[PDB]
């Protein structure tokens, strides 16, 4: 037939598109999270040196 | 997770459904074979009625 | 027919789950990156305050 092929292929394409988009988003989320952790760690030391400067 | 058991459930649903699909495929297929044999013996009947009718008419 | 509809329904369940996961991951990325950039701005303000204290 004809309809089954096109509908099935389009739906599988939709699933694959959503999956890859989710993977890209999660990768960027993990990278941003680690960079945020770095920012926290540096900010604490910045606060410590600021406190010493103020003393 | 709930998604895992849901996935397994719709999975076995697909499995049983395609199983019954192929099953009624086979059943209706046997029925079509029987109907084809019916058509064949039917044409045999047409030919035999034709020849005997033609003999009578002769 | 019969099995074809069920197979389509399976292909649609995969569609919904993949699309929902993609959208949720995208929202997670947006939230995480906003968190990181706000932390970076806080770090910048701390640097400027340290500069004023140094002056």
């Amino acid at each position: 037939m004809d309809a089954i092929k096109k509908k099935m292929q389009m739906l599988k394409l939709d699933k694959e598109n959503a999956l890859d988009r989710a993977e890209q988003a999660e990768a960027d989320k993990k990278a941003a999270e680690d960079r945020s952790k770095q920012l926290e760690d540096e900010l604490v030391s910045l606060q410590k040196k600021l406190k010493g400067t103020e003393d | 997770d709930f998604d895992d058991i849901h996935r397994k459930r719709v999975e076995k649903d697909l499995n049983e459904l395609q199983t019954l699909i192929e099953a009624h495929f086979e059943n209706r297929k046997k029925e079509e074979e029987e109907l084809i044999s019916l058509k064949d013996r039917i044409e045999k009947r047409r030919a035999e009625r034709a020849e005997q009718q033609r003999i009578r008419n002769e």
